[PDB]
RNA sequence: CGCGGGGUGGAGCAGCCCGGUAGCUCGUCGGGCUCAUAACCCGAAGGUCGUCGGUUCAAAUCCGGCCCCCGCAACCA
RNA sequence: GGCGACACACGUGCUACAAUGCCCACUACAAAGCGAUGCCACCCGGCAACGGGGAGCUAAUCGCAAAAAGGUGGGCCCAGUUCGGAUUGGGGUCUGCAACCCGACCCCAUGAAGCCGGAAUCGCUAGUAAUCGCGGAUCAGCCAUGCCGCGGUGAAUACG
RNA sequence: CGCCUCCUAAAAGGUAACGGAGGCGCCCAAAGGUCCCCUCAGGCGGGACGGAAAUCCGCCGGAGAGCGCAAGGGUAGAAGG
């Protein structure tokens, strides 16, 4: 379909394009915009022109899926690489923005172990 | 929720000013 | 047989041009496809949904042949697999079947690889051989999503006339197979 | 971060050592208190031993780390796990 | 070949999203592709498609400068 | 050493005969209740089934060896 | 530099697990307070934070400042979702000499657990509870979901 | 305590010991007959899950595999699938 994935033909194209990694609510009132299509439409109700438009236009305005993911962990793995504080703290698999990491890391840290 | 900054709800809970929520 | 364009590709370009290359004293002594087997080592099915056939109409769809099934030579432990098991689907594609499956394989089938960065070129058996895998089997035009349920990767054993690698990445090479490096 | 608009800020006295070595070739290993300086394009294949609040850590300055600040690299605190 | 088994070929047309066509033979007559060879990245020159930075870091230190000396 | 039996989580025992998956009580951890402790309640964790080889696709679970422990005999003088 | 660590454990709170809902655009309706190196109107730029202009305001008169929930209209259709916003990457604004540890805020993307919570346990008898928002202290800035107050709407139940 | 395998057992066979090792007290309606077809184990390299070891490919292999079960004999120019 799209970039990388697909769309559900039930809902409308506004939320249709979160679904791709890389494309959240901002974007997705955008390039209904940039390409003029109506957000109400559902993407069972997509035209082929519309989409390729729409497939030609978004998947050239940012990287999405794959080539987005490789800058994350090109930027999270060169930090390891640095050594700095901030690829300390992924090391440790803790949080990297100061958080507190006495009490309530649990989103970094998953279970509790005793 | 309430905790969203990108809703306005949010920046009325967190009582900022944004592209969300402007004055 | 049928006529099909990336064979003829071969024919036309690729001869000349891997004789130019090298030489050759017979047009015999130049490359070839031998054959293309395509795998499906399930290893799943073997224990549930043993008629798993719906794989092997999937493996007809994407080469108008289907498979022969593939059952355990032997039982394990580990692989929670008894000797006389239906573990893989198999199909030989040759001379027609090749070329065409191979040809929606280039124009089609790479490019639609997620993060195609080009094949490896170092896949090869060490007889000119190349053999390569697929992590599932909607990539191929006639697989729609609609129609599939879960993800069955595979693996591709290109076989060569060529003996060394050399000359078979050569061909494949003439034949356009992207390499990633 | 830092308003851009404003000056990308860096400590005099860091900076003059800087291009001071800079000026008379490499070498001379510089002890540092300013973690809180940011690292500088010139600053790469320097080394200096920044100041951890006990000890001068000494960290070699590549073009990889130039966009920091100092103090990310010397770690002021120290945990090995428990038990 | 067991006749019976296999799933009939038939011409078949391939449809890029650049609407290439691509004859070949196939179990569905007419087909469209999200891709082709004449759109796909690795093809097209690599064309970057959103970035052609290539490991901007590290500088890029642009806003720079501004020190005194 | 001749015979029979056993040697499973921290403890005591189960699963062995029928090899495809080891369970119970106690105990431990955490929480709850209490002014606190015990009791109690909730929750949680957790077992080369002596040891070594073979049999097995697979052995606690089969086989054989060794070790330990146990019971029985070690006799006619 | 540390007080901000972090296998863990407890308390107190906030946000949710959604349709009596979420989101969006418009229209309301407060109180109580603060403000001269502060409120800053209004203009412009900028997605925005914010920045540049810049009036008034020394205070019932200027501003902070929109109250919010509510009403209106639309979308969403039960979805780990247009719920959820945690984490993280990047790009910025602002204060501050200096925001790495160790600020806040704006923007994109990422979109975690969570489907009403065991044992158990808490507050509340009326404008109370619940929910909604506003102000102030400290303070350059703020880690404030806290605290102290203000008002909006507004319950059930007490046999004993 | 009966029968099978090997050594004992002295290159025919047979050959004792409370000698040294293991088995059997069945099983297969196909594990039987016949025709036709194929050839293993193993090693290396390549191969999504997937591994040491699933299935696939190529390469090297006389049999070291397998042949229902103990051992031996026999065996792919099949008794093996
Ligand atoms: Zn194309």
């Amino acid at each position: 379909r799209i970039a990388g994935v697909e769309i559900p033909r039930n809902k409308r194209v506004d939320v249709a394009l979160t679904y791709i990694y890389g494309i959240g609510k901002a974007r997705a009132k955008e390039a209904l915009e940039k390409t003029g299509i109506n957000p109400a439409t559902r993407v069972k109700d997509l035209t082929e022109a519309e989409v390729v438009r729409l497939r030609e236009y978004v998947e050239n305005t940012w990287k999405l899926e794959g080539e987005l993911r490789a800058e994350v962990a090109a930027n999270i793995k060169r930090l390891m690489d640095i050594g700095c504080y901030r690829g300390l703290r992924h090391r440790r698999g803790l949080p990297v923005r100061g958080q507190r990491t006495r009490t309530n890391a649990r989103t970094r840290k998953g279970p509790r172990k005793t | 929720g309430k905790g969203d900054r990108r809703t306005r709800r949010g920046k009325i809970w967190r009582g900022t000013y944004g592209k969300y929520r402007p004055r | 047989p049928l006529d099909v364009a990336l064979k003829r590709k071969y024919y036309e370009e690729v001869r000349p041009e891997l004789i130019r290359r090298f030489g050759y004293q017979n047009v015999w002594e130049v490359p070839r496809l031998e054959k293309v087997v395509i795998n499906q080592g399930l290893g799943e099915a073997k224990e549930d949904a043993r008629i798993l056939e719906k794989a092997a109409q999937e493996l007809a769809l994407i080469t108008g042949q289907k498979p022969a099934v593939t059952r355990a030579k032997k039982s394990i432990s580990n692989f929670k697999l008894r000797k006389g098991m239906p573990i893989g689907l198999r199909v030989t594609l040759r001379r027609d079947r090749m070329w065409i499956f191979l040809e929606k394989l280039l124009n089609v089938a790479l490019p639609r690889i997620r993060d195609f960065r080009g094949l490896n070129p170092n896949s090869f058996d060490g007889r000119g051989n190349y053999n390569l895998g697929l992590r599932e089997q909607l990539i191929f035009p006639e697989i729609t999503y609609d129609m599939v349920d879960a993800l069955r990767g595979m693996d591709i054993a290109v076989v060569t006339t060529a003996e060394t690698d050399e000359e078979a990445r050569a061909l494949l090479e003439l034949l356009g197979f992207p390499f990633r490096k | 971060p830092r308003s851009l608009k404003k000056g990308v800020f860096v400590d005099d006295h860091l900076l003059e050592k800087v291009l001071e070595l800079n000026a008379k070739g490499e070498k001379r290993l510089i002890k540092t208190w300013s973690r809180r300086s940011t690292i500088v394009p010139e600053m790469v294949g320097h080394t200096i031993a920044v100041y951890n609040g006990k000890q001068h850590v000494p960290v070699y300055i590549t073009e990889n780390m130039v966009g920091h600040k100092l103090g990310e690299f010397a770690p002021t605190r120290t945990y090995r796990g428990h038990g | 070949m067991k006749e019976g088994i296999h799933p009939k070929l038939v011409p078949a047309r391939i449809i890029c999203g650049c609407g290439n066509v691509i004859e070949t033979y196939s179990t569905k007559p007419e087909i469209y592709v999200e891709v082709c060879s004449k759109c796909h990245p690795f093809y097209t020159g690599q064309q970057r498609f959103v970035d052609t930075e290539g490991r901007v870091e590290r500088f890029q230190r642009r806003y720079g400068d501004s020190y005194r000396k």
